[PDB]
């Protein structure tokens, strides 16, 4: 189990870690988190009291370093740091530990949520979606635009999901015009699957990252890669029987997860009700049909 | 974008471009069948593709044999339409391809865009406009030569015939969409107007009568009276 201590926490914050949060004060004795569970990558989450605008974080996989977390008060921002000296964290932790200033990541035992909601997603492909080398994590915020959006400014503060657009050359075989457009199947299968993401999980893993990303910042643009991630299986005609499986156990998570009075903004209304009730894939979710009726019945 | 009452002097400046219309390219005969239930029979039909600006016409015959062994026609006229406006384009040399393609029918958009992605810089827009090219097949050579085809087969016209000699491309347009929505409204009556006195003829190289100037003045004040009585009919107003 391990931690993430802070320096201190001068400004007033809500601090999100994973689907859990807390309210710190201005300059309450708040110095981090502890018993955060190994195995999982993780986010730790901001929102300033004072500017309820630009949510922003870290995503992190305590396997890869000791992480700290330190204000600038000059960037004005919490900001995530690795400390290279082992016997100081550790030192830095034991005492801030016997001092009880640490809040306890307060994982029930029979709760899977997260890793439902992070089963494929991996710290090395949040580093190539996130490009920033020189750090083991990785730092997103609410504004924080994707190169699709790009390509329709800053490029090194980019989420570099990969493009899926299905009036372009790219989802359409010359010949097959018609076949490609109303079956992607070959642009998931061929193209995608086959060809850059190499495998279901890894296509799994930014879907899901995309997800949260939309969740926990309210990233427009993750939300738009989320969405589409799902329409082009679900418009699929062919997509391996493993795969609608895992998705619908991947999408209820995600319903099951999304805080109720965020349904109108980070639900788009046609790819649901496409992919529930029109696609091919329209009787292969069952288990995301049936939560998406009983909680947000009015969307559809 | 679309194209509306707002920006309709643009089909006549000399940024090539092209009307397609795709009402008439499955059409069909609903019947009974011994058994008693419904069936369909397709007929030939066609693509009406129109430069609105010097009036030459790209009549692409769509033979019911594209048809066989086909289903959910409806849908595949569509992209079959997308699929030959594309190959049109294709054979035109460069100077002459169109810079915008304007589809009468928005479900044509997705299908005309798949088709033209080596086209990117070919703008693909809707219109507004309610237009009358649906009564292309009221006008008797159109009609034939669509009916008497055993192969699918491109036919070249000008819908103006000689027109632009004497008139601009905005009235031969504004003349050309007063016939087709007259035809279109009361075909009968329409054709009775055009053909009535016999001593009025077809070239055999055009369209339409070859009407003096003033005769066409009473030509259209006719087709606008005709519009109006069925108007007049239609909503009993
Ligand atoms: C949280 O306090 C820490 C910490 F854990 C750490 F590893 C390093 C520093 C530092 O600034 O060097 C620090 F203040």
């Amino acid at each position: 189990m391990n931690t993430v201590p802070f320096t201190s926490a001068p400004i007033e914050v809500t601090i999100g870690i994973d689907q859990y949060s807390f309210n710190v004060k201005e300059n309450q004795p708040f110095h981090g988190i502890k018993d955060i569970p190994i195995g999982h990558v993780h986010v730790i989450h901001f929102q300033h009291a004072d500017n309820s605008s630009m949510r922003y974080g870290y995503w992190f996989d305590c396997r890869m370093g000791n992480f700290y977390i330190q204000y600038d008060p000059k960037d004005g921002l919490y900001k995530m740091m690795e400390e290279r000296d082992g016997a100081k964290f550790e030192n830095i932790v034991h005492n801030f530990k016997e001092r009880q200033m640490m809040v306890s990541y307060p994982k029930i035992d029979e709760d899977d949520t997260w890793y439902n909601l992070t089963e494929f997603v991996q710290m090395d492909k949040i580093r190539k979606i996130v490009r920033k080398d020189e750090n083991q994590f990785s730092y997103v915020d609410s504004s924080m635009t994707t190169v699709q959006e790009n390509e329709l400014s800053d490029p090194a503060h980019s989420l570099n999901y990969t493009v899926i657009n299905f009036k372009s050359r790219e989802a359409i075989r010359p010949g097959h015009e018609m076949e490609d457009f109303l079956d992607k199947s070959y642009y998931l299968n061929t193209v995608m699957l086959q060809g850059i993401f190499k495998n279901s999980s890894n296509y799994f893993g930014e879907l899901q990252f995309a997800f949260l990303n939309a969740m926990f910042f309210g990233n427009y643009g993750s939300s738009l890669q989320w969405h589409a991630m799902i329409e082009l299986i679900c418009s699929s005609a062919t997509v391996p029987k493993h795969m609608l499986d895992k998705l619908d156990e991947i999408l209820y998570y995600q319903i099951k997860t999304l805080p109720e009075q965020y349904s109108d903004i980070l639900l788009n209304e046609r790819v649901w009700n496409i992919c529930l009730y029109s696609s091919f894939q329209k009787n292969s979710l069952h288990n995301t049909e049936k939560i998406m009726e009983n909680k947000y019945p009015e969307l559809l | 974008g679309a194209m509306n009452s707002s920006n309709y002097a643009e089909l006549f400046n000399n940024d090539i471009k092209l009307f397609v219309d795709d009402t008439n390219v499955y059409r069909v005969t609903v019947h009974k069948t011994f058994e008693g239930n419904v069936a369909t029979k397709a007929i030939n039909g066609c693509i009406f593709t129109l430069n609105p600006k010097t009036g030459h016409l790209f009549l692409k015959i769509i033979h019911t044999s594209v048809w066989a062994g086909q289903k959910r026609l409806s849908q595949l006229a569509k992209w079959k339409t997308a699929e030959e406006v594309s190959a049109l384009v294709r054979s035109l040399p460069k100077e002459e391809q169109p810079k915008q393609i304007i589809v009468t029918r928005k479900a044509m958009l997705d299908p005309l865009e798949v088709h033209m992605l080596d086209f990117p810089n070919i703008a693909i827009r809707p219109t507004e406009l309610r237009l009358p090219f649906s009564a292309a097949m009221s006008i008797d050579k159109l009609s034939d030569v669509v009916m008497k085809a055993t192969e699918p087969q491109m036919v070249l016209f000008n819908i103006y015939d000689d027109w632009l000699d004497r008139i601009s491309s905005y009235t031969a347009f504004s003349r050309l969409t007063l016939l087709l929505r007259a035809l279109k409204t009361n075909e009968e009556s329409a054709k009775m107007i055009l053909l009535s006195d016999p001593t009025i003829t077809i070239k055999s190289y055009h369209l339409w009568p070859s009407f003096t100037d003033e005769q066409w003045i009473t030509i259209e004040s006719q087709m606008r009276d005709l519009i109006l009585t069925e108007y007049g009919r239609k909503y009993n107003v």
